[PDB]
């Protein structure tokens, strides 16, 4: 998540299960970063695309 | 110490859908292995990935064909 903040990008994708990581930071990190978090391919893959298929 | 980095005692594992879990003997002392399993569309064909000894290959077609016994 630092290369992503750092590069600007700012809006990520990552897995359910790594829910539990996020808490040994401070807001700097916590609220440039807005996270959304999913367990599934699936979701993932509708959050990615752009058009429809 | 933090956020539970597992569940609790394993009953909340909550069955998988085809993945079994393997009890393997190994040089850290024996642990578990999660032996994984994708059932592919395709048209009858064996691949085997994942670092296996040949050992695992014919353990794979002798539970496979006594599947074979099985299917009815």
């Amino acid at each position: 998540l630092l290369a992503a903040h750092q590069a600007g990008i700012h809006k990520i994708v990552l897995p359910k299960d790594n829910e539990a990581q996020l808490e040994e930071l401070p807001k700097e990190v916590l609220e440039g970063l807005e996270i959304k978090l999913v367990e599934d391919v699936g979701e993932v893959l509708e959050y990615l695309l752009l058009p429809e298929p | 110490l933090g956020i539970p980095r597992y569940r609790p005692d394993k009953a909340e594992t909550e069955p998988q859908v085809g993945t079994a879990q393997g009890l393997a003997w190994t040089p850290v002392g024996g642990t578990l292995l999660t032996i994984e399993v994708a059932a592919v569309p395709g048209s009858g064909k064996l691949s085997l990935t994942g670092q296996l000894g040949e050992v695992m290959k014919e353990s794979a077609q002798a539970a496979l064909t006594y599947l074979r016994a099985h299917t009815q």
